[PDB]
RNA sequence: GACGGAGGGGUACCACCAGACGUGGAGUCUGCGGCUCAAUCUGACUCAACGCGCGCACCUCACCAGGCCCGGACGCGCGGAGGACCGACAGCCGGGCGCGCUUUCGCGAUCGCGCGGGUGGUGGUGCAUGGCCGCUCCCAGCCCGUGGCGCGAGCCGUCUGCUCCAUUGCGACAACGAGCGAGACCCCGGCCGCGGGCGCCGCGGGACGGCCCGCGGCAGCGGGAGGACGGCGGGGCGAUAGCAGGUCUGUGAUGCCCUCAGACGCCCUGGGCCGCACGCGCGCUACACUGGCGGGGCCAGCCGGCGCCCGCCAGGACGCGCGGAGCCCCCGCCGUGGCCGGGACCGCGGGCUGGAACGCCCCCGCGCACCAGGAAUGUCUUGUAGGCGCCCGCCCCCACCGCG
């Protein structure tokens, strides 16, 4: 009923982890989700010699893997929640995972 | 080494059963696992890294597996003719069955 | 530390009608501006005295030049965070410079002030474009390479 | 015995989780990969050039 | 407001003078021989320091008020850099038995009230350090 | 105020390092299949494997128990979920369109002696045939000489740098082990009418009104 | 085609103007040559070798001085249960190892023995190679279908006219249509909406040489603006044709030879790579008053937590949910002296990470040259150079280094 949920929601592509935000929303107009928290984007940043060989100038390959976290908190009863994230659409390598 | 008849039976009895091994590196982490063989009055133990890779090697030269080595790791698959090896081992009948 | 997730929560409504932002290389101004005595506090410290010396005088330019009288009438509570002490002393007085023309209301007289203001000091109401560039693995600075050994 | 001094711990051993080479690990993150091997799956990750 | 009316450089030289003439704080003595932290090469002349010293410490302590401070924090708040040697200056805290010390008088003489984690400035502190202030100017 | 500890992306970073073995793996075991894309549905620990291939059939639909081998040896190995970690194999359609299952058919036909030249050619008509805008084979190497030498061969227009090229051309290599050594096939296919993106330079008009 | 000390256009702080900030000169720090060596593992030599191949107590690790054992699989013949295989108390010898031995006590088919054949090897050759990557090239060039021209090699389109930052355009032209590269694109800004706020983070606008004044077949350009923003903010991607560029020491990458049981397998120990008569490359700190030194304020971003007490610090114990630079500014001291410039070795001492210093740290001594670097050359145009700190990488500990 009240019992308060915590999810999380991360995904390498801004856009995939967009998806399911905008799911979310949609069935959560049954359930009261709150608003979409965006965090500051994590980045995973390497930055690489790209030769393998030292030959040549030193020469770097900037490589980076930012993830994207929505925080979504609802007070609901755990049927209810199980039964947005059940609904709402899902798309492959998007995580969402749910602290009590 | 003299390889542990326990040993051996659990990496057989594991293969039947899920109809799948794998192994790491020789550095060991707690030994193998996926392996737990009993001594009589041993705990539920592990078989050192080294025994399960002797004998699965010995066990893809006789043709009981078929291996593919990815991220040095081993990915062996059981090959029919090892059913009739492992079941023979196991002295199991042709209506047993593995996981699939 | 700059552009923190509540712009002014030390002190919120309370009168603060006017609110003003000034932008300096990683200075943001925060302004919160209300119509009060005429005296300012920037970072709870009187604007007519900050730790500077020479960047005091700086401080006080747009309040004279757009009339001191006008000013007076308002009390601002601008918090600058992040940039530098040069920065900040910059954006307070952008801040400061738009702070008093949002309150006075759009009309001739506000409008003759503000070209009489922007005139005198350029880039008052226009935050400063420039931006610290980017460090390439050429050298140590943007544009700055490594000494070349063999020519 | 031989059984009783093999691989004796003297040091971590750490090697690219894809190619298994100590030299240039990587520890920055939880990627345990070789600096020339990661270069070739950087793409199955999904790290990026900007 | 008011501690930040009063110039602090001048209400800080002031509140040594108010705690040599009141007793307050006292100065260890031990004092003499250290130096304020590892980056300091020559070591404090001024002989007022810990006085000096002291009455900034209570000054930040009422500067933060609720906020709460601790003493390796009040050590990164002196930081200077650390010269002498090829390698290029580096900033250094200072260390942490002199600051210790200091917090530990205001919390005798009522100046000090332990909050969650760090200490916080106590009620009777927080008037006297801005009654002085207000009375210097 | 918040913690920074945040072990949410450490976990999808463990997620993304096991796709990329998973990826690994597939390619040489399934030579049969022409395995192309892996994910993980993971979705409250059931971890689903969306696998897109050309062929199934070899790996699947032998009672369908070598499907099931796989599964049990990526939990195995990952020693993860048992029966979460089922695998959803597929079957992709255009196979000339793709890149992966034109170079894993060339490395295979140059292995049994097919002509170089025919062979790249084969591989150029079926993205012809397919319709796709632009194939090339760059197969480089020992190629009937004590030196290296290198044998592009080519058919139709393909774009070759700019952001585009990530999002509308096909790379895949292979290397094939002849008797000489190794040798390094190479497939690129550029098709402007892929999915929902429009190469950026061409503007479209089409109508008086 | 390559080239010219041939001409005509252009063009770029990897070019010069006009300047800056420098190096080279001194200590130091790292790499290289030379050499010394038991071992100093090497690779790389104009640009395009030389803090490079992401931090050498051990490990790494390829090298040495000694040792340990199979991790010779799977198959054919042959031997083998009182034993095929296969450890061991004490004493010995030996850092050490049932390593060997004296010795007498096991093991339990998990095998021996030859062979058919493996298997590994940071061994070689990047002049057998894949892959990647340097470089030509921070280049604007590269090609096609048909037709024209020549016996052909080859030309024409691909321009001896004009504009670009650009084969960027235009008006042409036995060519006429296409491409690829450049653009476009994409990330990150600086301004404006709306949506969102467990964290100022999610999608859109705006800027186009559009407007003005010219000069212009044109292409544009030269000013003037208005406007956060101006005509190329900054980067990512980067054609074609190549190079005997570099890596077999990243790669169940790899030809082929060598090594293969006293192994070039793999471990275990201790030292090596850091040894210095030397020459050199990249850096750092200096050579002081525009400076040090003693206090007082206090301002950051990449993106990141702390309290308590003990100690001169260094450090540690105790606890827990969180936090932040220099420069600069204000007052003092020195008073042009290798001085209160500067901090080099060494004499101790107290500590840390550590199985272990041969690493680092701090304190108390010490007080090295250099008083502005010869011939030479390098980098560099707005938030730019430089000054000034912080982060992160490899990291047991460590950076003067690189990514920022």
């Amino acid at each position: 009923m009240h019992q308060k949920y915590t999810i999380i929601v991360v995904g390498k592509d801004l856009k995939l982890v967009e998806r399911y935000v905008k799911s979310i929303v949609k069935e959560g107009r049954a359930f009261g989700i709150s608003g979409p928290c965006r965090a500051p984007v994590r980045r995973l940043t390497i930055t690489t010699r790209k030769s393998p060989c030292g030959e040549g100038t030193n020469t770097w390959h900037r490589f980076e893997l930012r993830m994207y976290k929505r925080t979504f908190w609802v007070t609901c009863g755990g049927n209810d929640i199980s039964t947005i994230l059940s609904k709402t659409v899902v798309i492959p390598g998007i995580q969402v995972t749910v602290e009590v | 080494v003299h390889i542990p008849k326990a040993v051996y039976k659990a990496v057989y009895a594991h293969l039947y059963e899920n109809a799948s091994l794998a192994l790491k590196e020789y550095w060991r982490v707690g030994n193998v696992p996926g392996i737990t063989y009993v001594d009589e009055n041993g705990k539920l133990c592990n078989p050192t890294y080294l025994h399960v890779n002797c004998i699965m090697q010995s066990l893809e030269s006789r043709g009981v597996v078929k291996d593919t080595f990815a991220w040095r790791h081993h990915y062996y698959l059981l090959t029919e003719k090892g059913e009739q090896f492992i079941r023979k081992e196991l002295d199991l009948t042709d209506d047993v069955l593995p996981t699939p | 530390d700059l552009l923190e997730r509540n712009d002014i929560e030390v002190r919120e409504r309370d009168k603060y009608t006017v609110h003003t932002l000034g932008k300096k290389k990683n200075s943001v101004a925060v302004a919160f501006v209300k119509a009060g005595k005429g005296d300012i506090l920037v970072n709870n410290v009187p604007l007519a005295l900050v730790r500077p010396e020479i960047l005091r005088t700086k401080v006080s330019e747009p309040i004279m030049i757009l009339g001191e009288s006008l000013f007076k009438g308002l009390d601002m509570n601008i918090k600058v965070a992040g940039g530098g002490h040069v920065s900040q002393i910059y954006a307070v007085r952008q801040a400061i410079s738009r702070g008093v023309l949002a309150s006075v209301k759009d009309e001739a007289a506000r409008s003759e002030l503000r070209a009489k203001l922007v005139s005198y000091d350029r880039q008052l109401v226009v935050s400063d474009p420039r931006r610290c560039e980017a460090k390439k693995f050429g050298g140590r600075g943007a544009r700055a390479r490594r000494q070349k050994s063999y020519r | 015995m031989r059984e009783t001094e093999f691989c004796t711990h003297i040091a971590h051993k750490r090697e690219c989780r894809i190619c298994g080479n100590y030299n240039s690990v990587y520890r920055k993150y939880g990627l345990f990969i070789c600096r020339r091997c990661f270069k070739e799956n950087a793409g199955k990750i999904g790290f990026v050039k900007l | 407001s008011s501690v930040t009316r009063v110039p602090a450089d001048v209400f800080i030289n002031s509140f040594a003078a108010h705690l040599k003439n009141r007793g307050i704080i006292k100065c260890p003595a031990f004092t003499d021989y250290v130096k304020t932290g590892v980056s300091r090469q020559y070591a404090p002349r001024d002989a007022d320091w810990f006085y000096i010293k002291a009455a900034s410490v209570i000054r930040h302590f009422y500067i933060s008020g609720s906020h709460s401070i601790g003493v390796a924090g009040l050590a990164r708040k002196y930081s200077s850099l650390q010269k002498g040697k090829t390698t290029p200056h580096h900033t250094k805290r200072a260390s942490c038995k002199v600051i210790r010390s200091i917090v530990s008088q205001f919390l005798g003489q009522k100046l000090l009230i332990a909050g969650e984690r760090g200490r916080h400035i106590s009620p009777n502190g927080r008037k006297m350090v801005e009654d002085f202030a207000e009375g210097l100017q | 105020r918040r913690d920074e500890e945040n072990v949410y992306y450490s976990k999808y970073l463990n997620d993304c390092i096991m796709e990329a073995e998973l990826h690994e793996f597939f390619s040489r075991e399934l030579v049969d299949a022409g395995y192309a894309s892996c994910s993980l549905c993971r979705t409250i620990d059931s971890i689903c494997v969306i696998i897109q291939c050309a062929e199934p059939e070899v790996v699947m639909g032998d009672n369908h128990y070598r499907l099931h081998k796989i599964e049990y040896l990526l939990a195995g190995r990952f020693m993860c979920d048992p029966k979460n970690f089922n695998i959803w194999v597929d079957k992709i359609i255009k196979r000339g369109l793709s890149a992966e299952i034109m170079v894993d058919n060339l490395r295979a036909k140059l292995e049994e002696a097919m002509p170089i030249r025919r062979a790249a050619y084969s591989i150029i008509r079926t993205a012809m045939r397919a319709g796709a805008a632009g194939c090339e084979v760059i197969v480089a190497g020992k190629l009937r000489a004590q030196r290296a030498r290198a044998n592009k061969f080519k058919e139709g227009c393909l774009i070759s740098t700019g952001h585009p090229k990530r999002i509308f051309l096909a790379e895949a290599t292979r290397h094939i082990k002849m008797r000489q050594g190794v040798i390094g096939v190479k497939v690129r296919i550029y098709n402007p009418n892929i999915r929902g993106a429009v190469m950026p330079d061409k503007i479209e008009i089409g109508a008086f009104s």
